[PDB]
């Protein structure tokens, strides 16, 4: 019953987030109804809503950690299984863990050196003979004795666990980003029932629950690392004016209203940079806007051309620069997308002869497409391949397998199809 | 069997020469997987591989094209069930390949997960480019969508 | 409908204007790039929507005491209490200003929330006024090429 | 204009090689043949 229950809860992951999603849309919508004297809630002539929002809490709550069960019972065995396919293949080819020994750079590496001991260790990767076959190929120069210590091998209960391998497993999912993520929003919803409006941080989970919206918050993060550099190339702009202010300017920074009132100024540094910050870059029009103007003083056109120069360097120039990102990612992505587009219609993914010579043939690249050098087909072969026992294994069936078993991909044509080849008329 | 069976003695009369396995005169549960389940389904499949191997072979050949023909219905219903890729062999010549596909995979391979995956992973070899990359790149996409469908399979 | 409405009210002949969207073909070039990525304007306006929301979650719970509108001292106290005045009131008011919510709120000059008061002024204009509005334009450039 | 030239130094780069120029649709013949080519034939290293 208990695996029946985790496969369910797996198979509907996201249909349970975006009631998740849904739920917190709701909580939000009533949590727009508040008022204070404290903080109690009013309601529309009505007394209904005092348990509603409990109710709904104590099920967004339930729904989050089924998500976060379902995500832990189905996402993260992709994770596992790419990163024990990646050690294998390191460990096998390279060698690095007997030869290249990584120092302490590479987490990654000196974390996944804690699962080769396990005895498990291709829990996923369905190949259990990466042991057998390092063993073979490196005995006769490191010894065997030394790879076998490295390795390592020598309903009521079950105690029977490889409590390291669990141990790394744990340690590598808590790295992952979506892991990370499901477990902030656990520890918001939980928030939550302290304080009623923790709940709004849930918002944010429209960032990535919708495709198209992903597709507008990835103009902001295509040019993401130049935006941050633009804001501190302002601020130290900023900060330049202000020296320039302080040891020139200083006398007219003063906030006096309707004559008698105390003089307040900005003296110090630190009161004129967080002036100028809050004030001339947000007043749409530059310092001039909230300073006094020089109407018969002997620094008029100093100021003048400070107010100027000031206003033609902040308010136009940055914020021009900071639009042109934006328009610049839009345009890189739509580029992007036509130049895949156009790839994938002017040659096949596999040997990349070209539509040219296939069009002497009615309709002839379409059908070499189909039929001849097709993804579906390559990706059916090779599952086949893979769930077959060797001994039933054909000429070329073993021959293929030889080579993917030595990575070598000399099988793949390339520049060479069968029309190329094997021509309809004899020459 | 009234549909697009005919009635004649050698088609719907050897039905029920062959519904001989009662004699409470009424069908049962284990006659439809006794026969036409076990066999007629590999041994059908090669046959049509066979033919087809022919037939892409020899090209244009009068007595060939009558034997494709006649036989279209197993060629028909096997098409979904046949697989063509093509592979460089020992000779350094090019040879098709046969194989068989199937049906839970090619149910799994349709779910618009696994083809924004493709999407992505074209998208992604396109972007970044190379060629002695593209082609580890893709039997690594192979690799887990194959993963991903074994895991799906068990529903 | 409209022609025959008219009749009853001589105003309603002003929403026959409207054909010259496309009664014009070089006017239907201009009106495309706005029809061209209509489907993500709306959900730039949400996004917006909900930002806006955020931030006014925000000073409910912590700066409620700066939303006070008082002229010349002498005036009963007209402030924004409830969820839905604040909201109104950051809708109507801070996306408008050009400069975000700080142009119609008392600077705090001498409080303990000030620097949080003014990181939270910087990083509303900056996420409002600024990158949402870039987007907006964004999308009518793309549009057009 | 900085990004349409970047492109198209990357794509003149990727579609044929500095010295002579043949153009890569002439070394697909052979599997791997442009950039055999263009790592030891026609290499910028070896001349200098
Ligand atoms: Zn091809
Ligand atoms: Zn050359």
């Amino acid at each position: 019953y208990q695996q029946k229950l985790l496969n369910y809860f797996a198979r509907n992951f996201y249909n349970m987030r975006m009631l998740a999603l849904f739920v917190a849309f709701a909580i939000n919508f009533i949590l727009l109804f508040y008022k204070v004297s404290v903080h109690y809630v009013l309601e529309e002539s009505s007394g209904y809503m005092e348990p509603t929002l409990r109710i709904l809490a104590i099920l967004h709550t339930i729904i989050s950690f089924f998500c976060i069960i379902g995500y832990y019972c189905l996402k993260v065995p992709l994770v596992i299984f790419k990163r024990e396919k990646e050690v294998a293949r390191k460990l096998e080819f390279d060698g690095l863990y007997i030869t290249e020994q990584p120092s302490e750079d590479d987490i990654k590496g000196q974390w996944d050196r804690l699962v080769i001991n396990t005895q498990s260790f291709p829990n996923n990767y369905w190949d259990k003979f990466v042991k057998r076959k390092v063993m073979d190929k490196y005995g006769e120069f490191y010894g065997r004795d030394r790879i076998s210590e490295l390795l390592g091998m020598d309903s009521a209960v079950l105690n029977s666990i490889d409590v390291k391998y669990q141990m790394w497993k744990l340690g590598v999912v808590f790295t992952d980003n979506s892991f990370l993520y499901l477990a902030w929003y656990m520890t918001m919803s939980v928030l939550g029932h302290y304080n009623n409006f923790f709940f709004a941080a849930h918002l944010l989970d429209i960032a990535m629950g919708f495709k198209t919206l992903r597709t507008i918050l990835s103009s902001v993060t295509h040019n993401g690392k130049q935006l941050v550099l633009t804001v501190g190339l302002l601020a130290v702009v900023v900060y330049l004016y202000t020296v320039v202010a302080f040891n020139f300017f200083r006398k007219f920074y003063n906030k006096s209203e309707d004559g008698d009132t105390p003089d307040m100024k900005c003296d110090d540094m630190l009161t004129c940079y967080m002036f100028h910050m809050y004030v001339g870059v947000r007043a749409g029009g530059g310092i001039g806007d909230e300073i006094e103007d020089p109407a018969g003083d002997e620094y008029e056109i100093y100021r003048i051309i400070f107010d100027i120069t000031f206003f033609f360097f902040v308010i136009v120039i940055l914020l021009a620069i900071i639009q042109g990102l934006i328009i610049d990612a839009f345009g890189e992505l739509r580029d992007q997308q036509e130049q895949v587009k156009e790839d994938m219609e002017t040659k096949c993914f596999i040997c990349g002869i070209g539509n040219d010579y296939f069009d002497t043939v009615p309709h002839g690249f379409e059908t070499h497409t189909l039929q001849e050098h097709n993804l579906a087909n390559y990706l059916f072969f090779l599952m086949y391949l893979i769930n077959k026992d060797e001994t039933e294994h054909t000429g070329q069936e073993s021959y293929v397998w030889k080579m993917y078993q030595e990575r070598c991909w000399e099988f793949f044509p390339a520049g060479d199809c069968f029309r190329k080849q094997y021509e309809d008329q004899l020459n | 069997m009234e549909s697009h069976k005919h009635y004649t003695q050698s088609e719907t009369e050897f039905l029920l020469s062959c519904a001989e396995t009662d004699e409470n005169e009424t069908l049962d549960y284990e006659e439809f997987v006794k026969r036409f389940h076990e066999p007629a389904k590999d041994i059908g499949f090669n046959v049509a591989v066979l033919l087809t191997n022919l037939s892409e072979h020899m090209p244009n050949d009068t007595r060939l094209q009558t034997f494709l023909e006649l036989a279209e219905s197993v060629l028909n219903y096997f098409q979904p069930f046949l697989g063509r890729i093509e592979i460089m062999g020992s000779a350094k010549r090019i040879e098709r390949v046969y194989f068989e596909i199937s049906e839970s995979s090619r149910t799994q391979w349709e779910k618009p997960q696994v083809k924004e995956s493709k999407r992505q992973f074209i998208f992604d070899v396109v972007n970044e480019g190379g060629e002695k990359e593209k082609m580890e790149l893709f039997v690594n996409f192979c690799e887990d969508t194959i993963f991903e469908m074994q895991l799906a399979a068990q529903i």
